[PDB]
């Protein structure tokens, strides 16, 4: 189990780990988080208590450093770093440990929610979507743009998701533009997982991340591209069997996790009711519209 | 985006720009079967594609046999449309290609954009405009040309006649939209009014008839009275 400690507290925030979220107020002797399941990667985000305009956090990863936060009085916010003395973070950690200054990871033993929602997300193919290679671990924000969200404005603080674009020569072979845009199997199985992800479990993966980005951030382009990636399939009249079924399981720990209050601005209605009961996949995805139809149904 | 009365003019103004209208690309009678069930049976039909700045219309006939052995023809044919007007496009000299193609019906504007995604500086457009396009099989010549057809075959036309001579493309595209939405509205009547008089003939080269200034007056004032005349009717009025 690993440990992301704080040097200080200095101003009231709200600090998310995962899907967990606590409180600490301006000043409070609170130094860090203990206990972090290992094998998996994990975001600590925030939102101000003075400002609750940006949540930003960082995706990381234990397996691949020490990783600290120290609020940044300049900047005006908590920032992630990295320790390479490895004795000095040891017993930095020891000290707040044996004080009781860190909070626990409550994971609760049966549960496997965290691993459901990430189980394709890896940091490697993190750090290529989100670019800033001097740094192990990632930022994200609210108001961060993605590269599609820029083409309709800095690059360097972009979410380079993979575009995906019904109505464009990528999408449509010449000559096939009726079948090809009535049924997006090509895209999806040529263009996309062959050409692009190498394989579902990428394309999975980045399927987990927009969503995760839109829930814990309120990223509206993260949201887009969620929906665009559940769209592709849904969309395709060919869809390899074990791809639909683990879509069915990703989906549905999605719609569980989300808070029921952010429905209305996290769910796009038209997406859902096209995917639900009209798409080629209307009838394969039984779990998800279970859960939809029992928690959301007035979207539908 | 759509186009509409409060830009009328834009449509008579020098950037080339064609109008498209699918209504008569799959034509169908509805009859019983020996078991009496229902079964259709198609019709040639075609596709009105209209320069109403020139009046120049490009008639693709649409022959029955591209619906044998397809399913979903409704579907089908609007994205036949999209292909033939595409094809078309591509077969016209860069100058005399047009910059907007303005849809009749909205269910053409996915179709068409798609087949379309090589010209992303042509803007696909849809229309407020209620226009009687659909009357263009009430023309004779034109319908002629249609019903005899035996393979897929392009017909050029001007169906201003040699109105451009004497009124703007303004004036000549409201005499026209008059004329078809007359014909629409009461077929039977609207050729009567224009072929009443023995003594007035269309051109061999001509789609109507070859009426003076003051005869077209008369003729246009005769064309609202039976619009008026219907909708009285229609609505006991
Ligand atoms: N359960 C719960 C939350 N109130 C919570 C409290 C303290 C730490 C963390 Cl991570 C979460
Ligand atoms: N000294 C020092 C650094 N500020 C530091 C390193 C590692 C963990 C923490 Cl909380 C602080």
């Amino acid at each position: 189990m690993n440990t992301v400690p704080f040097t200080s507290a200095p101003i009231e925030v709200t600090i998310g780990i995962d899907q967990y979220s606590f409180n600490v107020k301006e000043n409070q002797p609170f130094h860090g988080i203990k206990d972090i399941p290992i094998g998996h990667v994990h975001v600590i985000h925030f939102q101000h208590a003075d400002n609750s305009s940006m949540r930003y956090g960082y995706w990381f990863d234990c397996r691949m450093g020490n990783f600290y936060i120290q609020y940044d009085p300049k900047d005006g916010l908590y920032k992630m770093m990295e320790e390479r003395d490895g004795a000095k973070f040891e017993n930095i950690v020891h000290n707040f440990k044996e004080r009781q200054m860190m909070v626990s990871y409550p994971k609760i033993d049966e549960d496997d929610t965290w691993y459901n929602l990430t189980e394709f997300v890896q940091m490697d193919k993190i750090r290529k979507i989100v670019r800033k290679d001097e740094n192990q671990f990632s930022y994200v924000d609210s108001s961060m743009t993605t590269v599609q969200e820029n083409e309709l404005s800095d690059p360097a603080h972009s979410l380079n998701y993979t575009v995906i674009n019904f109505k464009s020569r990528e999408a449509i072979r010449p000559g096939h533009e009726m079948e090809d845009f009535l049924d997006k199997s090509y895209y999806l199985n040529t263009v996309m997982l062959q050409g692009i992800f190498k394989n579902s479990s990428n394309y999975f993966g980045e399927l987990q991340f927009a969503f995760l980005n839109a829930m814990f951030f309120g990223n509206y382009g993260s949201s887009l591209q969620w929906h665009a990636m559940i769209e592709l399939i849904c969309s395709s009249a060919t869809v390899p069997k074990h791809m639909l079924d683990k879509l069915d399981e990703i989906l549905y720990y999605q719609i569980k996790t989300l808070p029921e209050q952010y429905s209305d601005i996290l769910l796009n209605e038209r997406v859902w009711n096209i995917c639900l009961y009209s798409s080629f996949q209307k009838n394969s995805l039984h779990n998800t519209e279970k859960i939809m139809e029992n928690k959301y149904p007035e979207l539908l | 985006g759509a186009m509409n009365s409060s830009n009328y003019a834009e449509l008579f103004n020098n950037d080339i720009k064609l109008f498209v209208d699918d209504t008569n690309v799959y034509r169908v009678t509805v009859h019983k079967t020996f078991e009496g069930n229902v079964a259709t049976k198609a019709i040639n039909g075609c596709i009105f594609t209209l320069n109403p700045k020139t009046g120049h219309l490009f008639l693709k006939i649409i022959h029955t046999s591209v619906w044998a052995g397809q399913k979903r023809l409704s579907q089908l044919a609007k994205w036949k449309t999209a292909e033939e007007v595409s094809a078309l496009v591509r077969s016209l000299p860069k100058e005399e290609q047009p910059k907007q193609i303005i849809v009749t019906r909205k269910a053409m504007l996915d179709p068409l954009e798609v087949h379309m995604l090589d010209f992303p500086n042509i803007a696909i457009r849809p229309t407020e405009l209620r226009l009687p396009f659909s009357a263009a099989m009430s023309i004779d010549k034109l319908s002629d040309v249609v019903m005899k057809a035996t393979e897929p075959q392009m017909v050029l036309f001007n169906i201003y006649d040699d109105w451009l001579d004497r009124i703007s493309s303004y004036t000549a595209f409201s005499r026209l939209t008059l004329l078809l939405r007359a014909l629409k509205t009461n077929e039977e009547s609207a050729k009567m009014i224009l072929l009443s008089d023995p003594t007035i003939t269309i051109k061999s080269y001509h789609l109507w008839p070859s009426f003076t200034d003051e005869q077209w007056i008369t003729i246009e004032s005769q064309m609202r009275d039976l619009i008026l005349t219907e909708y009285g009717r229609k609505y006991n009025v």
